[PDB]
């Protein structure tokens, strides 16, 4: 009977389907490797894809998945014991030489365009007609640390124009040089901006930018990714 | 304590973004609407503007005549008295024709006539707004994704009133326009097949239901996480990989041995969705003319 | 073993307890203190459920099932084979689900991303804990609980249902289905939306974010926007779920008779409770 077809149809269809979505979801990171980086043996049941290319905006050229892969930069990492399937030990300083919830990828070094050609993210008095319609704003305000010193001031808020959205706090050291630190990581009080994710004497240490006036992807990642491992790296300077 | 990026903490507003062209004829959308403050801490601020055009006021009128022949019915029963019309406001329905006429159009307007009204133009109010979500995806040059994947929600609710009710040879098969009637219909249909739960696809169907739950819930959090580096910008991340799309990935490659990818999740988010009414469509279809009871069916398999 | 860029992240730290005696991997999986709690607890349950086999006679998925204590023994203990290996397994099961939230903690750490995940997932496991601990305790036995039975538990729900009348007049069990509704539509939308974008028509170059925010506002006359739709996910889920326990907490407790009749409290109301005509008139 019909019932009993059309069910028994259903799940070898089903079966295609998670066959088909996995084979998907493999397009980037695979193939697998072994912790010194060779093609590992078992690589699984299911094989690589038929590489699909995508058109990026703006003609800036093609993306070709799956395709060769590469860190395209030093890992500063080593065995920390002689059995594959343990960490590895920053063989220097995380934080600086780019590892661990401070590491970070080789994006592409050009900034993000709007569907019309312009940078997606500029600050705002870079910005015309942007401005605060609510909540406290937080230029003007010092930004302190996660060891209750403060480190600057806020100058500026880099935006995202077409989402409308602020990105990141421009803000002004002691040299007198400004940095981007993450809008989601801070914490924008009545009298003070919070961030308990790096204590003063790291603000310095923070990925500066090429352009005054710019960010590009691969600044993008250096400087969340920087912000971010000092969650675990920067914790013997905070207090709760 | 830590930022969880729930609710924006400073907003930011900038000249009405009018949007793209392409392919569109600016002339129909509409001008900007005003800017929502509230709605502006969860998401953007910005109301409008919204592309009207042929196909899609006839929806709008077709829509808005479906409500308003339900409410006149609503009203008759209500004795146009106002203070009833609150009072069994989820009580009242309007039922569809006797089994006794069948599939049939002459019925009257006091016994079944109004429903059919209703129906007609309810039937293209929705397939009309199909059209126009495919309509607009062919005017930006994107994939036609939301539109086959209405198609999905649309084939539940045609087996509900349309192709079953036919299949079975009369519109009292349908579904009633009521809020506490179409509850009844549902606890009914169950009852006169042999409580649903015995049927696979109804259950297979609720797989996907709850699935969907744990998909969004999932996608959305891990999303959340891993804005830090930028991770609600997923177009980009497709396009070009960064640490957001990674760390997400390993998260979960630590938690139960398999991960995704930025656009590969949403393969499963899509798929994970649709596949809820694409089985509940032919579990409802199959439920009364193929088979008449799923208890009866369940000890068999024949 | 590797994905090719994984080594990079596999650094040392972020355990909540242990340090580094378990910090490490088994193959993709990531181990940790609360990476062993689970396995015990699992491996444990997963006994005492091949136990609870021999003892009803029967060693089919479709049949196995654990019952609950009879309401004779309310809130106390019970004969393992009368409800005694259920009791240890609730144990088990939810030793085995708070272990499972914090072992995705101390990943959350290591990444230095958020804890969002295990939070949502938290939710999950109060649905669960709402349906074998809250309500039972709540009324006063064990035996107004579930059973952990593929069928058997589907039983329950049909019969914990209509002890009420039709279920569907609970007024919470009425949001919460919304939701559950609402989120599948979301979830429909949203990687049909994206997935659109990054794949227009052949020969096209791959769309913008902006053309996205367009289209909808070109269909409903709206964008929520990126971040937007993903803070949506995860509110309708939870709120979803939330509603749920909700529903379920007060029946049998604040509310026990036939959820139908509650609604007569709206249409009792002195202002038109009198008037002839309508439906109850
Ligand atoms: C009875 C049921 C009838 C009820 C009607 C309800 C139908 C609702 C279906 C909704 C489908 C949602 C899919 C979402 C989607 O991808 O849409 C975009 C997709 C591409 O959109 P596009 O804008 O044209 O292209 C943009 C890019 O160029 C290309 O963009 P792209 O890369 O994103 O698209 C590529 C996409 C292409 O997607 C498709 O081609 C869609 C396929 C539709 C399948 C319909 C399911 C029917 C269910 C049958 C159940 C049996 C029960 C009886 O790839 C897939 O998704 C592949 C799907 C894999 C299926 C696995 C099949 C396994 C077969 C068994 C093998 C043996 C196993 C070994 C054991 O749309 C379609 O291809 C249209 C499908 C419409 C068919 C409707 C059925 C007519 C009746
Ligand atoms: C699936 C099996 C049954 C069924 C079982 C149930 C059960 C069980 C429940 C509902 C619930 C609802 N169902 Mg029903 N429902 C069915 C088919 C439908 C169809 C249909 C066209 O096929 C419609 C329009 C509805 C409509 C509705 C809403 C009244 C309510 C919330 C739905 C929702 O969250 O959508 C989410 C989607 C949206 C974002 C947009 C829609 C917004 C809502 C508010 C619809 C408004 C339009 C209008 C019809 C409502 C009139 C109310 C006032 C007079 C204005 N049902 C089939 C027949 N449905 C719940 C409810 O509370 O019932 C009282 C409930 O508990
Ligand atoms: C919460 C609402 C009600 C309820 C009402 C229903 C209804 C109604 C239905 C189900 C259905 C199912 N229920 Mg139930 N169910 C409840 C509580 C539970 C519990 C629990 C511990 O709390 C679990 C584990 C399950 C599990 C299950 C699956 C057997 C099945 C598919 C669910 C699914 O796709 O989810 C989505 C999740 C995923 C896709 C992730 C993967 C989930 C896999 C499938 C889990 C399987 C576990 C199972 C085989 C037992 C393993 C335990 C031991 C380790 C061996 N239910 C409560 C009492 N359940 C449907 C069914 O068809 O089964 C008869 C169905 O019609
Ligand atoms: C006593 C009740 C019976 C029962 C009888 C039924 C019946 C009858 C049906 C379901 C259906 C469903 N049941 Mg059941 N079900 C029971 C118990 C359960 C339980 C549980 C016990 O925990 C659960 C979790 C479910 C869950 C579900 C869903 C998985 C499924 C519908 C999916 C959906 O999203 O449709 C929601 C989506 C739609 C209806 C699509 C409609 C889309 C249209 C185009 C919307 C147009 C809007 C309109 C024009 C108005 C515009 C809006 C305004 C502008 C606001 N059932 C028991 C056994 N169940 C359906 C099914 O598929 O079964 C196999 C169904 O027909
Ligand atoms: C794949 C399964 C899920 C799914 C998917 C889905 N639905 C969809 C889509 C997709 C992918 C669309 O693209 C399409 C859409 O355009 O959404 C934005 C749609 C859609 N799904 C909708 C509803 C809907 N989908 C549902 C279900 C589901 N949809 C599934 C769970 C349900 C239920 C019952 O669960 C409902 C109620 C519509 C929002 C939209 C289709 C719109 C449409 O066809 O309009 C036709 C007619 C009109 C224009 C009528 C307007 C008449 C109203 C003015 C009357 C009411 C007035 C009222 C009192 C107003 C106030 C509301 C207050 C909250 C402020
Ligand atoms: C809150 C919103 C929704 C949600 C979210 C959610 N679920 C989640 C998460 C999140 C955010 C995770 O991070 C976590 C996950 O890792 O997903 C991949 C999880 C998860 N949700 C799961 C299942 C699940 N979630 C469900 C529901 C939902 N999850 C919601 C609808 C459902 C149902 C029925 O709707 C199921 C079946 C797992 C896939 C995964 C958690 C895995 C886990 O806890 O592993 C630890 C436990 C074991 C390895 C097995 C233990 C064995 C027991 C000791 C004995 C068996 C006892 C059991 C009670 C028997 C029941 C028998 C049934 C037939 C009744
Ligand atoms: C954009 O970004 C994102 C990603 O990637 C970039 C992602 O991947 C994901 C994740 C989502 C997917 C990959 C899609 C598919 C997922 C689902 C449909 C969810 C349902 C999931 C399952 C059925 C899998 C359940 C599996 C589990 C819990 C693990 C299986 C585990 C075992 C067999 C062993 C369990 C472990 C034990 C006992 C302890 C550890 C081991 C020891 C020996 C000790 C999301 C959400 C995402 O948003
Ligand atoms: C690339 O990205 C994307 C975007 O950006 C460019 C987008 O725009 C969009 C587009 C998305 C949208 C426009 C949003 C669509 C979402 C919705 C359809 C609406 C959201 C719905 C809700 C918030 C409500 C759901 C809940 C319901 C129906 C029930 C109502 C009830 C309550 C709020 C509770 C009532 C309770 C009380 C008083 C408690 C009583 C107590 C007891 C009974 C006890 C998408 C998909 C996208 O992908
Ligand atoms: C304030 O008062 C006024 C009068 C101003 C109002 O406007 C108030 C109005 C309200 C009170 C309106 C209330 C409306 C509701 C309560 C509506 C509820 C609707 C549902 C719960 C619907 C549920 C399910 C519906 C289903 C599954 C419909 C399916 C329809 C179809 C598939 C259409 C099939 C087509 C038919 C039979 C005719 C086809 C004919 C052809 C020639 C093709
Ligand atoms: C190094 C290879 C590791 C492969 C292990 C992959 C784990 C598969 C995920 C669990 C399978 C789930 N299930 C039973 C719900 O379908
Ligand atoms: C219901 C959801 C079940 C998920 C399907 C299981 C897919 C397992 C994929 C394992 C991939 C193995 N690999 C290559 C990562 O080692
Ligand atoms: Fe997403």
């Amino acid at each position: 009977d019909l019932a009993s077809l059309a069910i028994y149809s259903f799940w070898i269809f089903l079966a295609g389907l998670i066959y088909y979505l996995q084979t998907e979801n493999m397009r980037e990171g695979y193939p697998l490797e072994n912790e010194d980086g060779t093609p590992a043996a078992n690589q699984g049941p299911f094989p690589l894809p038929k590489p699909k290319t995508f058109i990026l905006p703006h003609g800036r050229g093609t993306l070709t998945v799956p395709g060769p892969e590469s860190e395209d930069r030093p890992i500063a990492l080593a065995r920390t014991a002689v059995s594959e399937g343990f960490p590895h030990a920053p063989t220097g300083d995380p934080m600086k030489d780019g590892v661990g919830p401070a590491s970070w990828v080789a994006r592409r070094d050009l900034p993000e365009l709007d569907g019309h050609g312009h940078n997606k993210i500029k600050p705002m008095k870079a910005a015309a007609g942007f401005h605060v319609s609510a909540g406290k704003n937080p230029i003007g305000l010092p930004v302190r640390g996660c060891d209750l010193e403060i480190a600057g001031k806020v100058v500026d808020i880099w935006v995202d124009i077409p989402e409308q959205m602020a990105r990141f706090l421009e803000v002004e050291l002691k040299d007198g040089s400004t940095r981007l630190l993450p809008m989601q990581m801070v914490k924008v009080q009545s009298n003070r901006v919070h961030v308990n994710a790096l204590s003063s004497d790291l603000f310095a240490g923070i990925p500066t930018i090429k352009s005054p006036t710019e960010v590009t992807l691969l600044e993008e990642d250096k400087i969340c990714g920087y912000v971010a491992g000092g969650l675990m790296y920067a914790a013997p300077k905070r207090k709760s | 304590a830590e930022y969880q990026n729930i609710f924006s903490q400073v907003q930011v507003r900038g000249p009405a973004d009018l949007g793209m062209t392409e392919d569109v004829n600016l002339a129909n959308r509409s001008g900007v609407g005003p800017f929502s403050t509230l709605l502006g801490w969860f998401g953007n601020a910005q109301l409008g503007p919204i592309y009207l055009g042929s196909l899609g006021v006839l929806s709008l009128f077709s829509g808005l005549m479906w409500f308003f022949t339900i409410g006149i019915w609503f009203w008759y029963q209500a004795g146009w008295n106002p203070a009833v019309f609150l009072r069994d406001l989820f009580f009242f329905s309007l039922e569809p024709p006797a089994p006794e006429y069948g599939l049939s159009f002459a019925a009257p307007l006091k016994e079944g006539g109004l429903w059919l009204i209703a129906s007609f133009f309810m039937f293209v109010a929705v397939w009309s707004w199909w059209g126009r979500t495919y309509l607009r995806a062919q005017a930006l040059g994107m994939g036609k994704h939301t539109a086959w994947a209405f198609l999905s929600a649309i084939w539940l609710w045609m087996v509900l009133g349309f192709i079953r009710p036919i299949l079975m040879g009369s519109w009292s098969e349908a579904v009633p326009y009521g809020i506490f009637s179409h509850l009844d219909w549902t606890n009914n249909f169950s009852l006169v097949h042999g409580n649903l739960f015995y049927n696979p696809f109804h259950g297979l169907s609720i797989a996907f239901l709850y699935g969907s739950a744990l998909l969004f819930a999932m996608h959305g959090a891990t999303i959340l996480a891993v804005s830090r580096f930028g991770g609600e910008l997923e177009l980009e991340q497709i396009a070009d990989r960064g640490t957001a799309a990674e760390r997400a990935a390993l998260f979960w490659r630590w938690t139960m041995g398999f991960n995704a990818t930025m656009e590969g999740i949403h393969r499963w988010a899509i798929w994970m969705a649709v596949l809820v009414t694409l089985t509940g469509g032919i579990g409802i279809l199959l439920s009364g003319t193929v088979v008449d009871n799923w208890y009866v069916w369940g000890q068999n398999h024949g | 073993a590797l994905l090719s860029f994984e080594r990079k992240y596999r650094v040392p730290g972020g355990t909540l307890v242990g340090g580094n005696l378990f910090d490490f991997w088994v193959g993709p999986f990531y181990v940790g203190f609360f990476g062993v709690a689970t396995f015990f607890f699992a491996a444990l349950g997963i006994i005492l459920i091949a136990w609870s086999a021999v003892l009803q006679g029967t060693w089919n998925p479709q049949l196995i099932s654990v019952y609950p204590p009879a309401l004779e023994y309310g809130l106390g203990g019970a004969p393992l084979a009368k409800g005694g290996l259920w009791q240890i397994i609730t144990i088990c099961a939810t030793g085995a689900f708070v272990s499972w939230a914090l072992r995705e903690v101390e990943i959350c750490r290591k990444l230095g991303i958020g804890y969002h995940i295990p939070f949502a997932f938290a939710f999950a496991i109060l649905a669960y804990l709402t349906l074998v601990l809250f309500r039972p305790v709540m009324m006063g036995a064990w035996g107004y609980a579930f059973p952990y039975g593929i069928w058997t538990h589907l039983d329950w729900v049909s019969n914990t249902g209509y002890t009420y009348g039709n279920f569907h007049y609970n007024p919470a069990h009425m949001i919460a289905i919304s939701f559950f509704f609402t989120n599948a539509l979301a979830l429909a939308l949203h990687g049909a939306l994206v997935l659109s974008a990054a794949n227009p028509e052949k020969g096209k170059e791959m769309r913008t974010p902006d053309h996205a925010a367009t289209f909808f506002r070109d269909l409903v006359g709206y964008s929520i926007g990126t971040l937007g739709i993903h803070r949506l996910g995860l509110l309708l889920s939870l709120s979803a779920v939330f509603f749920s326990a909700l529903c379920m907490i007060i029946t049998g407790t604040i509310w026990f008779d036939q959820w139908v009749d509650w609604w007569q409290w709206w249409v009792k109301l002195p202002w038109w409770a009198n008037i002839p005509g309508g439906i109850n008139g």
